[PDB]
């Protein structure tokens, strides 16, 4: 039993990983699965930052 | 100042000497005027220039903060991160402010020194051919025309001649 945030007592817990080239990811589930549709290729690596600002 | 010349036995500077930091004022029958001692002056300009660049360049490598975020149950390391970044900023702020204070004092004294040395340079040429008045000035026993004056500024003042 959980308090209602945005009118929901259910929750979603999200996970991630970096799948390296030539490697495979394997899923198995009975239910409650939030499956990937789209994933992001990392094409350009370099200098960046997340800047907090209004 | 440490060397006693600037705002010391030389009471004040000269608005009328525009062309250099240190120099001479002459007064004889032909007239009077200011003349900058360029060499002493250029020496000072090279030293101060080097100083500024030395200061700027020494502060070149210095702490750069990066953004790092932490969840609600990572308060300890969040605090650590903050104390760490603030700590380095305070250290570099101290270094910068103290360097400026210390080197400002040395710059003012440096000028005082250059004046004292220019005064002694002239004193050591003239020796007992002039009265040391005690205010930066030397009153000649002989007439000293413009070529005579120039030889004082030269380093060429022929003492045995007078
Ligand atoms: C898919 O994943 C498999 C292993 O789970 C990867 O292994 C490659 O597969 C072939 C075998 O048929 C090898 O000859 C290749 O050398 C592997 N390729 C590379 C580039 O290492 C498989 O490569 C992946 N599929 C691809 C690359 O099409
Ligand atoms: C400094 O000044 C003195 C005096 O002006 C110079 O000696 C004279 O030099 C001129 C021009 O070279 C000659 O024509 C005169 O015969 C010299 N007279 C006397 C009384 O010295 C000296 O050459 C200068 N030295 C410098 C600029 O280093």
């Amino acid at each position: 039993t959980r308090s209602k945030v945005n009118g929901q007592s259910g929750r979603m817990e999200f996970f991630w990983t970096i799948l390296k080239p030539n490697d495979a990811i394997n899923f198995e589930s009975n239910g409650n699965f939030i499956a990937p549709e789209y994933a992001y290729k990392i094409v350009k690596k370099g200098d960046s930052t997340i800047m907090k600002s209004e | 100042g440490l060397f006693g010349a600037i705002a010391g036995f030389i009471e004040g500077g000269w608005q009328g000497m525009v062309d250099g930091w240190y120099g001479y004022h002459h007064s004889n029958e032909q007239g009077s005027g200011y003349a900058a001692d360029k060499e002493s002056t250029q020496k000072a300009i090279d030293g101060v220039t080097n100083k500024v660049n030395s200061i700027i360049d020494k502060m070149n490598t210095q702490f750069e903060a990066v953004g790092r975020e932490f969840n609600n149950l990572e308060r300890r390391i969040e605090n650590l991160n903050k104390k760490m970044e603030d700590g380095f900023l305070d250290v570099w702020t101290y270094n910068a402010e103290l360097l400026v204070l210390m080197e400002n004092e040395r710059t003012l004294d440096f000028h005082d020194s250059n004046v004292k040395n220019l005064y002694d340079k002239v004193r050591l040429q003239l020796r007992d051919n002039a009265k040391e008045l005690g205010n930066g000035c030397f009153e000649f026993y002989h007439k000293c025309d413009n070529e005579c004056m120039e030889s004082v500024r030269n380093g060429t003042y022929d003492y045995p001649q007078y």
